[PDB]
């Protein structure tokens, strides 16, 4: 029966990424130039290598809401797929309007 | 051989819900959000839209699921107006098709609601679904009621057809490959229901392991008919009933047999392995035996008859007789969970972790499908094929292991999961769609996003 | 200004552990890792060392929730190995004494004994005080400390452990009787799978409000008569009692969970029994159990039996007089009275989670004075599948121990665990066939 103990540290700096894309996204709340995730989406990829193309997606639309809300959501309209990529992963979300405080 | 897929549950006017559409991958579907979002009751939606019979619908909490203590839920989740709950489907003779449910709350005195099951035939695929159930006036959507979707297809290539009895919704989207199992009888319903609701809550759902044997074995309704009819011939044949069963059972043994291959790679924690381990009771094994080798003939009905011979290996304890024609009757199923301790052990939930047990529920139910589907090949075309797809809410549950392992075996037989991540986290592979509640003028108001084609 | 916790959880000879220390944390530990680790398992020695009880002591699946099937087998027995086996506790009073409480475990039944340990040095590790250079069995232990420095009790009747660990400064109540007992493991269920514990709501006022056990012997006996007082007691009874909850209510008014801002008890007076209390206050005509029974037989309700002193007995009850009901908040109608079938998997945690704090706080306070002044009773629950909880949600849960002065085990199969305290990372893993577990930390 052996007993040692042992910590290991989790380094993410997706903290930063984070604070990156929020002034990215913050960026346009200045602006009354909407959030278009087809748009913001289909640029930010080509920074980033799509080996963490994911996680970039999902904090990008997890920050492009705590923003605001879609105007023409209320309109009933089935969003049609934006794709992205030159492969397959696409969007799916209206143009992102009104803020929100 | 094409095999039909569902597209999207939109909900209409439900709680939080306006006109949300919901794309469903080729193979899974997760639903990313916080607490109190909207996740499991995007599924309540789809629950409804295929079992519309609130006798059974009972949307507990993930908190209770062996309460059998039967308030509701499936009120709360519609607001007030006009409501709905659509599937639509992607049929192996590449078949859009529009099976629904309409809602609308009622009195405001008990929390009671009505349903009226409609399916939409040949819808241009150039239509969204969501353009079916409205207009649009001053700009701000309205609702319409079936009625109303009548007159603006009464007139068109588009077909319409409102229904009244269950069965007439549940058969058609059999008919049309939407549904695996034969929804006639109400008594089968709870069968079938109670494998979604397990689905749900996860785990080895208790109720479909008592009756072990009530989902996974065709009863022949050619048995008892063609055997009976022998004997109304006979009066105006001895063992050759012996030969029958121990062959058909040996068929279906080689049935299950297979099925139980077809899960051998999963790995959920420790469990290793699921299967079906079909015995044969004793009293009836050596009845087999009896009505075989031996022969101490008594030709005096043949129900009757046989019942006498139950005398003869049983000590203990007419319906005797006929019973004893059943193929299941002369079993005893069960089933069991791989490990690295002691080889194989007796599926046992107090014997399991959550993850541990969950996983072989999934299996369990995995093998109730791929027994209902085949064993309705005949009664179906030679060119229609069902849809697989099961759910388990708070499939945070199962760790990374466990979770991709499910997703290997969706893509082993072919099947779609409508699972739902509590957390942030989940699967790369398939869609994902984030939801988050918002408060505009004090009223709720779920945000949806897309995204499908990473991989 | 004092207070006590837990400093560590100890297993031997279990099911995938030989030996393994588990330093509790100051204010929140969690264990993560893979599906079927040695989590729950780990709880669930945590789950008998406070209740070695085996009538009481079932671990079903999570899967089943409300499972009143006690046919199968309790759970806990393949849980170990075979052989000795033991469950043991690191507490620190308020006093600041090291205690150490826990026990020893060994068809498929499980034999059971417990046993403490006081004066013992803390620079001993608790690992050496049952690991051998192999494990020394009870009879070879109990020389060990004899003439050295400590106190090794071979506990009779399990009674007496708990009245050993509350007059020592552990257990928020005093478990007397089976009746007291079998409410307490209820909770600590309640707290390991969640959600609103379907018992105690329908029976809130046994699990909040006490009995003024004094008010039952006191009144009788005198007559060997009485007017408005026993009717003026029960209502200086109620209405303290009731300022009592009042303010354990001001203090979950910040949770958040899914949408729910709050939870309260709404402490009412029975329509029946409010009537006689306005009676005998400023009315009069015509056992004084007996006298009451019959006063009650004036107000005309449905359900009608019965022996007069058995009624005068209900209705000397203070509690009986009131009837609870637990409501949570709402961006929507907001104050509703809570509702499984209606809150969220989260939500119903969430509510749940505060309900067992007022059991807890009331329980407490139920019991300051038969206990030292200096000492203040340690808090804790559970929280098994806390993966259900979202960031949001979870925040909330560990701010409300630094509210109420308490510690929460928590476990989340998640490989996602927050930051605030200690972290265990458990990996099980196949050895000579015999399962063993790998114990590290993150
Ligand atoms: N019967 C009901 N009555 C009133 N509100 C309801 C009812 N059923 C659901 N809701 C609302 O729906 C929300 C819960 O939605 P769910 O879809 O269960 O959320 P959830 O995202 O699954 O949460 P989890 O399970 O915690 S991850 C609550 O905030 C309620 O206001
Ligand atoms: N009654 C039992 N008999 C024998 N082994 C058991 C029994 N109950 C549990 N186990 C074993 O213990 C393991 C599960 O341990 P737990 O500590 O409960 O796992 P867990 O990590 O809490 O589960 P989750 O919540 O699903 S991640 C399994 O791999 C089983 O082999
Ligand atoms: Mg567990
Ligand atoms: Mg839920």
């Amino acid at each position: 029966l052996p007993m040692a103990l042992e910590y290991e540290s989790l380094t993410d700096v997706q903290t930063q990424i984070v604070t990156a894309i929020q002034a990215e996204l913050a960026h346009f709340r200045n602006t009354a130039q909407p959030i278009n995730l087809g748009a913001v989406l289909q640029e930010q990829l080509a920074r980033y290598p799509q080996s963490r193309h994911f996680d970039v997606a999902r904090i990008i639309v997890d920050q492009a809401v705590k923003l605001g809300m879609a105007s023409q959501d209320h309109q009933a309209v089935y969003p049609v797929w934006q794709p992205i990529d030159d492969f397959s992963a696409a969007v799916q979300a209206h143009l992102i309007d009104q803020y929100d405080k | 051989i094409a095999r039909g897929k569902f597209r999207s549950l939109t909900l209409i006017n439900w709680n939080g819900f306006f006109a949300r559409t919901f794309d469903f991958d080729e193979l899974v579907t997760t639903l990313s959000g916080g607490n109190g979002a909207g996740k499991s009751t995007t599924m309540a939606g789809f629950v409804t839209a295929l079992i519309p019979d609130l006798t059974l619908l009972n949307f507990r909490n993930t908190t209770e699921a062996g309460s059998t203590s039967s308030d509701k839920g499936l009120y709360g989740k519609l607001k007030a107006g006009v409501c709905y709950a659509v599937l639509e489907t992607v049929n192996s003779r590449a078949q859009r098709i529009i099976t629904g449910v309409r809602l609308q709350q009622i009195a405001g005195r008990d929390k009671k609601v009505d349903i009226r099951p409609f399916s939409l035939q040949n819808v241009p695929m150039t239509d969204s679904v969501i353009s079916l159930f409205t207009e649009q006036v001053a700009n701000k959507a309205r609702v319409l009621s079936l009625n109303d979707l009548k007159e603006k297809f009464e007139e068109t290539a588009v077909t319409f057809k409102p229904y009244h009895s269950i069965t007439d919704y549940h058969s058609f989207m059999f008919d049309l490959g939407i549904l695996p199992k034969r929804l006639r009888s109400s008594s089968d319903r709870n069968k079938f229901y109670k494998l979604i609701e397990a689905s749900l809550y996860g785990g080895i759902s208790s109720v479909i392991t008592k009756s072990l044997r009530d989902y996974l074995l065709p009863e022949n309704s050619g048995v008892r008919q063609a055997f009976q009819d022998m004997e109304a011939a006979l009066r105006e044949s001895a063992e050759s009933v012996a030969n029958i069963l121990r062959k058909t059972i040996q068929r279906e043994q080689n049935r299950i047999l297979q099925l139980n291959q077809g899960l051998q790679n999963i790995a959920f924690g420790q469990v290793k392995g699921v299967r079906l381990v079909v015995n044969i009771r004793d009293t009836h094994s050596i009845l087999l035996n009896a009505l075989s080798d031996q022969h101490e003939q008594h030709k005096d009905s043949f129900s009757e008859a046989l019942a006498m011979l139950y005398k003869r290996i049983n000590p203990h304890i007419q319906t005797i007789g006929e019973e004893l024609l059943d193929y299941r009757n002369y079993l005893d199923l069960e089933v069991e969970t791989l490990r690295g301790a002691y080889g194989w052990m007796r599926a046992e939930s107090s014997a399991l972790s959550t993850g541990e047990a969950i996983g072989t529920g999934m299996s369990i139910l995995l093998m109730v499908v791929q027994s209902w589907e085949e064993e309705s090949r005949r009664m179906r075309a030679k060119d229609i094929l069902p849809c697989r797809l099961l759910f388990l809410d708070q499939a945070a549950r199962l760790d990374a292991m466990s979770i991709n392992t499910l997703f290997e075996l969706c893509e082993r037989l072919d099947m779609q999961l409508l699972i739902a991540a509590p957390e942030n986290i989940s699967p790369e592979r398939g869609t994902t769609y984030k939801l988050v509640r918002k408060i505009l003028a004090n009223q709720e108001y779920v945000h949806v996003v897309g995204l499908k084609g990473f991989g």
